[PDB]
């Protein structure tokens, strides 16, 4: 009864708009959670003028009002598709889990990183009798200190609503038996990182805070090649690097060009873990706008792109100019693939847009030839179009 | 266990007889006594706080059912010591420490 | 197939034709392990 | 192959063959660390 | 990511070698600030 009264206490000493948000959540958590997941990938006015936006904000600002003082263990069910397991572990009626499917789920979640987002309802105990057990996969996570967790009551039980803004690393999975059915229990960890999903104000603030003292320690030749890379020559450098230079056409002055722009990135590494974004076109995945595969409203297209790229390692021979804002721009509003790179600490690269005078806004650059492992491929709908988000990570 | 001045009561888990799906590990009466009283085992001697509670240094009292079970089981093994019976879920063992011993 | 109408983690065919429990899991009754100590159960699948 | 039927943070083989606790995680019982003071535990894996 | 086993906001190395609190954050004990008024704490990391 203590936790009951504490949850009913927290749910009275808060704003009335927050009460309205949470009460709307008590019935329509589906589309609210979908919005908290896919909200960051629209336009500025699209985000602000959206009706479901503000109450999200409200409920969001409720979550952050109740932080915990010590790490807390939580448990929640999860579908295996959330971890790029595109098949069934066991039918919801079956009771046993095959050794083969277990080993497959093991080898497909061995050492990946899965970024999370949106609202999530969790509990503080293992599910038992009467509890809802929808999926054969149970995640046991440890939330760190200062993590907003709002307890609430759906008129019969108590739940803990949190917002997840981290990436999960599954360590070990085990077979469990609950009430005569076999489940998979996975141990997860939190791998925090820096993120500025839509509020790019904080983003470029931190950027020009950290890299204002960056360019003032460069040689005039490298600053020259950096600024003529910025001002149009980047196209030529990209189609020179992807033209197989160092093996087919050794170009001395362009080799000097590329080595000076590459050394102009390994001087002040990225100081923390960043969540960087980049819209891109079909020409990088062996596709074109006139191909039928680009029509991602086809279930078979999403499935084939998953089978062809999910869990693979892409290698980009040219430089990857990227942005730290999930918001859609008009310069590349026609692109439909969104690569979401995770950059670790002490990584080569730099936020070149610290010095004004560039077309690309909030743009970061990292060394060419660094591979990206794709951990997850999911999709969302911008208006009528179906665009794909590609949770990937820098694998050095 | 009854030292003479104070007693110590213990419950030790044992396996059910007619049950294949009972996985309770099966120990002997000596191992059960050592576990239940934190006794120290030097070589062959079992010691409580300062008292030897060896099978020969104490008096083992049972009820009729336990006395029966132990009597029947002693006939089927060498080294006929009571501290080697298998503790079948219902024993009522009472170790009594003697007041005078040599 | 395996179908659980009453939702008690024992399939219908097992409940109507016979089953036992091994490692906390319901298994279809085979007479061979009548002598290993396992008992045969039947119950209502509704 | 690891397996925890009763879901009590101790694998099945460890419970049915012996284990001990080191830094709050169950480890398989090696006969070496009996002189360090560790004890050997057995339990029901069900 | 430093190791905290018992989940009490103090890492293992700090608990077993010496620590002190500064601005509500546990920091590794340096003997330089013993005269600033800080005290050296030790506790069990389990
Ligand atoms: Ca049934
Ligand atoms: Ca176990
Ligand atoms: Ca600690």
């Amino acid at each position: 009864q203590w936790e009951k009264k504490e949850a009913e206490r927290v749910e009275k000493n808060l704003d009335t708009l927050e009460k309205e948000a949470l009460e709307l959540y008590k019935k329509d958590s589906e589309q609210i959670s979908n919005y908290s997941q896919t909200r960051q990938y629209f336009y500025d006015y699209q985000i602000e003028s959206n009706p479901r936006e503000k109450e999200y904000k409200n409920l969001r600002n409720a979550i952050s009002k109740n932080k915990i003082d010590k790490p807390i263990n939580v448990y929640y069910f999860e579908s295996p598709e959330k971890f790029a397991f595109n098949k069934e572990i066991r039918t919801e009626n079956q009771n046993e889990i095959s050794l083969e499917k277990f080993n497959e789920l093991k080898e497909t979640i061995q050492d990946k990183l899965f970024k999370q987002d949106g609202f999530k309802d969790v509990s503080l105990y293992e599910p038992g009798n009467g509890d809802e057990k929808p999926t054969p996969l149970l995640i046991h996570l440890k939330l760190p200190k200062n993590t907003g967790m709002l307890p609430y009551i759906n008129s019969n039980d108590v739940k803990t609503l949190i917002e997840q803004d981290y990436s999960i690393k599954i360590d070990k999975i085990v077979r469990i038996v609950i009430e005569g059915k076999q489940y998979i229990k996975a141990e997860a960890s939190i791998v925090n990182s820096l993120d500025f999903k839509d509020d790019v104000s904080k983003g470029d603030l931190w950027g020009k805070e950290n890299y204002s003292d960056w360019s003032n320690k460069l040689t005039p030749n490298e600053l020259a090649d950096v600024n003529d890379y910025m001002r149009g020559g980047y196209t030529a450098i990209n189609n020179y690097l992807i033209s197989n230079g160092p093996l087919n056409n050794p170009n001395p002055e362009l080799d000097s060009k590329v080595n000076n722009i590459e050394n102009a990135l390994k001087l002040t590494p990225i100081p923390s873990n960043l969540i960087v974004y980049r819209r891109s076109g079909p020409q990088e995945f062996g596709l074109t706008l006139t191909s039928p595969e680009y029509d991602f409203n086809k279930i078979e297209n999403i499935d084939a792109f998953k089978e062809k790229w999910e869990g693979k390692v892409i290698t980009y021979p040219n430089f990857i100019s990227t942005s730290i804002g999930s918001v859609n721009m008009s310069a590349f509003a026609k692109r439909k693939i969104i690569l979401r790179i995770n950059i670790p600490k002490d990584s080569p690269g730099a936020y070149l847009s610290a010095i004004p005078g560039y077309a690309g806004e909030y743009e970061v650059l990292l060394n060419h030839g660094s591979k990206f492992k794709i951990n997850k491929v999911d999709s969302y709908k911008d208006g009528t179009v179906t665009k794909l988000i590609l949770d990937a990570t820098l694998i050095n | 266990l009854d030292t003479g001045s104070q007693t110590f009561e213990r419950r030790v888990a044992a396996k059910e007889q007619g049950n294949p799906e009972d996985k309770t590990p099966e120990i002997t009466i000596g191992e059960a006594i050592k576990k239940a009283f934190s006794a120290t085992k030097n070589g062959e001697l079992l010691y409580f706080n300062g008292i030897p509670i060896d099978e020969s240094c104490v008096e083992l009292i049972f009820d009729d059912n336990t006395s029966e079970i132990i009597k029947e089981q002693l006939k089927y093994l060498d080294d006929k010591k009571i501290y080697n019976v298998k503790l079948e879920r219902g024993m009522n063992i009472l170790i009594k420490v003697p007041s005078y011993f040599t | 197939e395996d179908l659980d109408t009453d939702n008690d983690n024992i399939p219908d065919a097992y409940e109507k034709n016979g089953y036992t429990i091994k490692d906390s899991i319901a298994v279809k009754w085979n007479d061979s392990f009548a002598e290993q100590g396992y008992k045969k159960y039947v119950s209502s699948y509704l």
